[PDB]
């Protein structure tokens, strides 16, 4: 819900 | 420097720490759409690289520089500000390419390049294209570009479309209504319910969706990387007037983007549209605070105003109105802290 | 200030940004094992609060202060450094407890209190207990504690046991083997496979597991909060000597923790052990890059060394050896950057 | 997500 | 000096013929009912090719194919066998009262002296993957005894190769090699040999069967026409391939099997070891890649399989495969003489 | 067995 | 050399090719009974190694040499004839032990050592102890041993005991009876049935068994490696006089072995007995051609004669009779070609 | 079952 340091999303 | 002047140091520390992980390189590299398309764009336009000087901005592990070397580049300057630069230098040596690829650790706004280049390559797209504010570093690198040099990618299109997603909208209140109880272990939480609601609505939603939730053809806002100056990305005003193709409640705007590699031989497109195979960028949706009923044939007009901030992201201000009824809504979202909803 | 001297500014910004979110308060509050166990320890030890002065370190939304208020406290100073302190103040007003709960916004190392307190309450446990370096803030707050004042929780037990989990090991190994490819889109990556293995196995694994993977009885390391000083947590050395109960591969060490609220009426335990119901702390496992083979009856000896860093976490050093064969493993792990597998 | 920096407490179960 | 001994290390030949001196090994092949029943069908259903003809049986073992030729009405059958099984064949000829038609001649077909030219040569020269044992060269060598109008049973051989995906097989082998990754095996660092161990394990072709759903593209076919080929044709066998991938996923190696056809005057009979057909004691053969290649449906996987005959009655196998769309390349070298019998 | 150097033909199924 | 004069070149080539495989080093190393006991034998007798000169005969990957170093040896000469010597050299370098371990590639009968040694360590045991004839090389190595020197292992015990296993015995005729049919595809195979039976009975059976099948206490034949000479192992006569503990049919003799490491501090035993954890040597059973009925208290006397051959193994001749009845049986077996029956 | 050329049995 709060992923402050994830710059790019994790690939699907 | 230009980068220091626009970036809070604490945002920058965390940003480049993220990109220091090989696992994050791996995440992007294993996006076959992303990696395969870049490779095809570069190799199928080999004349733009053969015997040319190349600048690779934010090279990470250096994959794009290796692609430029596969295409016959004479000299490739790879710039990377994270510690991944040290890993890239290891790859250059192990691949016997030290004569052709020079790794330059540091920010492109601070390093010294000894030469003007014929073409700049980069992957500066964050989610919703503009997050990370890496497009400004990409445009800033044009100070190293010869006149009539090229840019790969050459243009970026961001697409906006209204969507209906009743369940997504209602989920915000179901989560916030945790606080609407008078005796959580004997404590009345109700007074914070409104603040909880506001908090959820400030978060863009990063995930994918069925294209049947879209209710009008997207509106396109094009950034031409050959023509644009980095000042153009400090304040991005995207007007829209959607011609509604379906009737129903509009709960917000959905975002995706395309980039084109406009080469001498052909143009290659990398798309993150919901009609295309999913990429690690997914798509992004921003909710309105309240839905707007729109009949098919009505027009939904407004503006999405992206204001850059010193956290290497944007504040998103959306205002929308159904012209035929005057019904209006808006929302203000913090792109830096989205909700990753994909399952 | 003591907090400032031991913390990178950019870590603190991100740390307290995380706790400013109401959805994160909800996340911890909805852990019923956690919240319900806290409420039981306080209310069942109501004598330790009746007409007492209380300090709540890192109160978040203030839930523990309300429990202290339900148990009869005369005055509760609730200290919280994140912006959540503003929301706690709202709840104090809406619950008509302004006469008993006083929210003090700030770092416990920096704020002033009007008087000494009879008892300190807090939730300082991060995953693996020590993450966040909040235990040091908790101990620092004892400067406001009267002589023979109590602390809830009172003691904290860390348990470590060796485990076997071929699936988890090969899951992480496979991820790292991406960098073994000699021709990824025509590019040799294999020079970085060493570095990839290092990076992936620096990541503690946060999730739960079946107790059947534990290969020996846990060793316990106890932190007595009534006695410990802040400096006791800068460098934590945990020797271990496991007596192996089953033969097989030891892929690493599993960690969990219990805290005890040693009150005047009864001791209440809050456990995150894999034998107990699951909490939002889960359990933590540290992998060896190469597992150690051990036979039942062998002893696995070594030391787990936790060195605190400026990013509100610990650099973990684990050295382990099968005494009978001299087979050794050494790993360094970054508690700050785990892999949440659940 | 292999790296969730900023997630201080794990998500509840 | 005989052709056989010039191409064969004596150490290899001693072991080779010792294996074939065991009655238990004759039973093993004879009990393969697909093998023995198909040979009998090919001979009896083409009886006119044998009626009153002179036959050479190359590598006759216990003589079963010679008996089949006799049942089909052959006038005289020379049965050549270099192992000590020749003496057991003589026993069976006498106990079956066929001393007047089947003449066992012990020795290597390259070294014996036959009394006359023959109308047809029969043999079982197929090793696993067809080419192991280099018996095909002895079969072709025997054509010096064949009349101009003569025939060969089998007449042609087809080797099939197709790419396969089998993560389990790949990890099973790689897990064995990883023993040599240990830095503290009883306190001894073995890791310096991990590279040599991976090479050793992946040098072994895997002899077993598999579900046809692991195949990722239609097979390529390489045909040896025994009526036309010459011994020297089999010293260096080059099989180029260009697979059109029908499924996406990881290509862990190439899978091999073979068919032979008995092209008689009455009908053609096929003996297949394909994975779509009932299992034989040849099974199928898979050559693993040390690192699998990722390919998308519609991509082309191209390369060459090169087989170099060696002095150990087998082939050194070189496989080079490339995903054309990405330039992902894999080179492997396998020792056909020393496989992993996995079944 | 990982290596059967003398086994020329596989064992029938 | 002594080795070449007693070994057929073809046997030696296959023999050392088998030991050139890392997979076969790994096979022995993974036997924890075997590897652990050697390490315990050496480390628990550290005063036999501290500051001593060691010779390691047939060192393979060198693991026994690294145990000698862990025990404090000053100089270890590690001799190995297979290509595995090259890998041992890599391990000695990677473990930074080049100052203490010297790998000498070659046969111990042919290399030169620069000096005499204080102790010889080796694993010269084949199945049934004597297979491989490596004990002779170990004894030959004593030309490098100082007068007071020791040997690890110091002695070896072979144990013989009679067993009853009706199913194992009948299994031989079930298999051989394949040949007893009058029309296998039209061919009368029955004349080879007797030869097939003889072939099966010539194979020692390598597997394990329940100790309740043993019918008398074992007889022990001991080789003292400190005193024995090479020639003592060319003809090994093991007389036996079993006093039967149980009444029943004796179908053959079972074999296993123990070695003892007799050090200054303690004696450590490595046992392959059926009462002990299984090792990769298993146990070995030799059938009688005909079972012998013995009552409990009867005596079963006879001899087991092992005759070394040039294939690095032994011809086994066993003769036995029940004294009270005169019932007599014999068998001749080829230790080089056993039946692996373990599953 | 037969082990032609396998000097040492496969470990258990
Ligand atoms: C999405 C691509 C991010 C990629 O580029 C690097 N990056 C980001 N900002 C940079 C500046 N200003 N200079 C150089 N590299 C820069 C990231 O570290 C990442 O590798
Ligand atoms: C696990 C919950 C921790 C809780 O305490 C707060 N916190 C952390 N560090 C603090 C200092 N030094 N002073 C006051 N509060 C502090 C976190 O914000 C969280 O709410
Ligand atoms: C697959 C069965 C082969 C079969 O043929 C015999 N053999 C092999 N090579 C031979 C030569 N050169 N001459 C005669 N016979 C030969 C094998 O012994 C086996 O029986
Ligand atoms: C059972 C393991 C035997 C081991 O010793 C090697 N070996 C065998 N015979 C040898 C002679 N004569 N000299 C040196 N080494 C010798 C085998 O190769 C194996 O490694």
């Amino acid at each position: 819900q709060n992923m402050p340091g994830a710059i790019r999303p994790a690939a699907p | 420097s230009v980068f220091s002047e626009r970036t809070e140091e604490s945002s920058a520390v965390q940003y480049f720490q993220f990109y220091g992980y090989l696992s994050q390189q791996q995440n992007m590299m294993q996006d076959y759409v992303r990696t395969g398309t870049y490779q095809r764009a570069i190799l199928q336009n080999h004349t733009d690289f053969k015997d040319k000087i190349v600048l690779d901005v934010g090279c990470g592990s250096g994959i794009l520089s290796f692609f430029a070397a596969q295409a016959g580049a004479r000299k490739i300057y790879a710039v990377e500000a994270s510690t991944m630069a040290q890993h890239a230098e290891v790859l250059v040596k192990s691949n016997n390419l030290t004569d052709r690829i020079v790794v330059i650790p540091g920010k492109v706004e601070e390093v010294s390049l000894p030469e003007q280049v014929d073409i700049i390559i980069s992957e500066p797209m964050g989610y919703m294209l503009f997050n990370e504010r890496m497009l400004e570093s990409y445009l800033h690198a044009k100070k190293y570009l010869k006149p009539s040099g090229n840019m790969f990618p050459t243009i970026g299109d961001v697409h906006l479309a209204p969507f209906t997603d009743e369940q997504l909208y209602m989920e915000q209140f179901t989560k916030a209504n945790f606080w609407y109880q008078p005796s959580f272990h004997g404590v009345d939480l109700s007074a914070l319910r409104g603040a909880a609601v506001d908090e959820y609505f400030r978060q863009p939603v990063v995930d994918t969706f069925d294209i049947r939730i879209l209710m009008a053809k997207s509106v396109k806002y094009t950034v031409n990387f050959l023509e644009a100056k980095e000042g153009d990305l400090h304040r991005i005003e995207i007007p829209f007037k959607f011609h509604m193709l379906h009737s129903g409640l509009v709960h917000g705007l959905a975002f995706w983007f395309d980039v084109a590699f406009i080469g001498s031989i052909m143009t290659v497109w990398l798309s993150t549209a919901p009609t295309e195979p999913l990429t690690h960028w997914y798509q992004v949706r921003c909710l309105f605070q309240s839905p707007l009923f729109a009949k098919a044939g009505d027009t939904l007009s407004g503006t999405c105003l992206l204001i850059a901030n010193k956290r290497q992201s944007y504040d998103i201000s959306i205002v929308a109105q159904v012209d035929q009824t005057g019904s209006k809504s808006s929302n203000l979202l913090d792109l830096k802290n989205p909700f990753f909803r994909y399952t």
